């Protein structure tokens, strides 16, 4: 089976900070650079 | 939104007339949020500036930008001129709106701080 | 696979406050929709405001009047609470003069009458004269839109005449909220509601109305290349 | 924001509004233009969002 | 009070465009701006890459013999095909690649189709060894938004491999708001819009779908209840 990332699923970095996808949201609504890039992953400030 | 912002540009100057002070915000002397005294009460030019009838008012105000939800004004609410931020009055309407119950909201809240 | 067209409810109670529900919308839809119209409805509607107070024997907006409990700044935010409407399309800017003598309770009412000229709220309270108290005043109602602050505009009609923030804007606040729905096996749609509060002077229904085609005709735009 | 400048773009109305706010939080210097301010944003590891 | 605002259209190719709309009033460069860059992330028609069907293979699990890439890098090279339909009434194309090595088969080795037009013919998508031959078929349906392949699940052929589709042709939008001034007030909005494409659709084209995405949504709040 070919997975691809899924509410529920674990992501973490290289420095302890861990977490579960809890949404998924389309393009047009993530935070967005003034160039027009949208970011990819939105992390929570209050984990650091 | 509840914490109102403190600013240096022009603390502890002192006037003599509320005008005096508001001209002195127009060249940038002194701060909107600066703590300074007109005649003998500390006050602020946010206060005197803007003196708003209502919160829909104020908030109104703050969606077209003239003021930011920490800065200090003047605002009529349940019946008394307050000197507070609309974020704090927006606060108060939260719970008002919340328990649908303005005057018992406004005796569970702390607004001043 | 194009959705079917939504439905557009509305519950309106009274002249002041409305939602306005359409519902099945498009993934997204529901913020795409709702976030022009709130900034079109709070900054675009046609209305009238106080744009200017004369107090006779009054120099400065932070002084008081002996004779009445409400110093100047207290009638200068009872009249930013006024809301009068105007019957003529082509009228622009009126006058209204008071004359109260104590003791009374000074109400929009005690406004003299202008030709085509409404006051949508006659039982607003605008000052408390005790006996021997005189009330002359002749205050500036302009036409135009949005929150116009009172240094921002500085209209003076005649000398010592105090300028006042100008609640243009007959919307006095808007909230919109998007949930999800479902249509048979279709799950990520939109259920957007739309509450409008207004001063009265225009039905929320109407405001609605004047936003859609504001926002209509800017689409309007993007035509004639260059 | 050097390929900005090239395309004909100046600073944005937003960024000006997040700029004003900055001062205010002690993050960018008062009294320089907006270019200079959005590079010390930058400096930090912070843009207009 | 303002007059009809000018539009200005400048263009660089197919693939990007830049779009003015001066003077407006304040804060009509987000009221505008934002509602058609999310219709244009969003709703944009386009066509891509269904399902992918080569000779000999069963799943995309494997690897072809004389082939250096493996059905799942093949299958990610076909989700970058750019496929611009020329008939408005075309829906879906099946497009024909009949390789045999040593090549590196690109785009444009795919056979040609009336009213079908690939936009990236450099693209890279097998590398063939001596001995290797690839024989596909690859369907190109037309539609909007981003299908999984697990939804459609569109196969023509028993060994056919549902292709997750992005139908979007627009790859970025960005909009500018700059400090425009007429007569004596100076709080007007400059409003520029950025739309880059993948060239099937214009990014002319695209802001007019996009517009008029937003005007018949716009008359869906009438007939009130
Ligand atoms: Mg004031
Ligand atoms: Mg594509």
């Amino acid at each position: 089976q070919k997975r691809k990332l899924q509410v529920g699923d674990k992501l973490a970095n290289r420095h302890g900070n861990k977490g579960v996808v809890a949404k998924i949201l389309p393009v047009e609504d993530m935070p967005h650079l003034p160039d027009g890039t949208p970011v990819d992953v939105i992390l929570n400030p209050l984990g650091v | 939104i509840t914490q109102v912002r403190k600013e240096k540009k022009g603390a502890g100057l002192e006037f003599a007339t509320p005008e005096e002070a508001l001209a002195a915000h127009e060249r940038g002397e002194v701060a909107l949020n600066a703590p300074i005294k007109v005649a003998g009460r500390e006050t602020s030019v946010g206060r005197l500036k803007y003196v708003f009838a209502n919160p829909d008012e104020a908030l109104l105000a703050v969606a077209h930008g003239i003021v930011d939800l920490q800065d200090v004004v003047t605002v009529r609410y349940m019946g008394k001129r307050l000197e507070t931020s609309p974020g704090r009055i927006l606060f108060a309407r939260i719970v008002a709106e919340a328990v649908e119950d303005e005057k018992v909201a406004w005796e569970l809240i702390q607004l001043d701080v | 696979s194009k959705l079917k067209a939504p439905v557009f409810t509305v519950r309106t109670q009274g002249r002041e406050y409305g939602e306005f529900v359409l519902e099945p919308l498009e993934r997204g839809f529901g913020v795409t929709l709702g976030n022009p119209l709130r900034r079109i409805l709070l900054s675009s509607i046609p209305g009238t405001a106080v744009t200017s107070v004369y107090i006779e024997d009054v120099l400065h907006e932070f002084s008081t009047i002996p004779g009445v409990k409400e110093d100047v700044v207290e009638i200068i935010l009872n009249l930013k609470e006024l809301v009068v409407r105007f019957l003529n399309p082509s009228l622009q800017t009126v006058t209204l003069l008071l004359k109260a003598e104590g003791p009374k309770e000074v109400k929009a009412r005690d406004f003299l009458p202008v030709a085509d000229v409404e006051i949508m709220n006659p039982d607003l309270h605008i000052a408390t004269l005790e006996e021997g108290g005189r009330l002359n005043m002749e205050v500036r109602v302009d036409r135009g839109v949005g929150y116009v602050p009172a240094e921002k505009h500085g209209i003076k009609d005649r000398i010592n005449a105090i300028p006042v923030d100008a609640v243009f804007s007959p919307v006095r606040r808007v909230a919109f909220q998007v949930e999800d729905t479902r249509l048979g096996q279709r799950t990520d749609l939109d259920k957007l509601t739309l509450r409008i509060w207004t001063d009265g002077s225009v039905t929320p229904l109407e405001a609605l109305n004047q936003a859609v085609e504001i926002l209509r005709e800017h689409l309007t735009y993007f035509s004639n290349p260059q | 924001f050097g390929k900005r400048k090239g395309e004909g773009f100046g600073v944005d109305k937003r960024e000006v509004e997040v700029l004003r706010r900055a001062e205010k939080l002690g993050l960018v210097t008062p009294g320089k233009t907006p270019e200079e301010q959005l590079k010390e944003l930058f400096l930090q590891g912070k843009v207009v969002l």
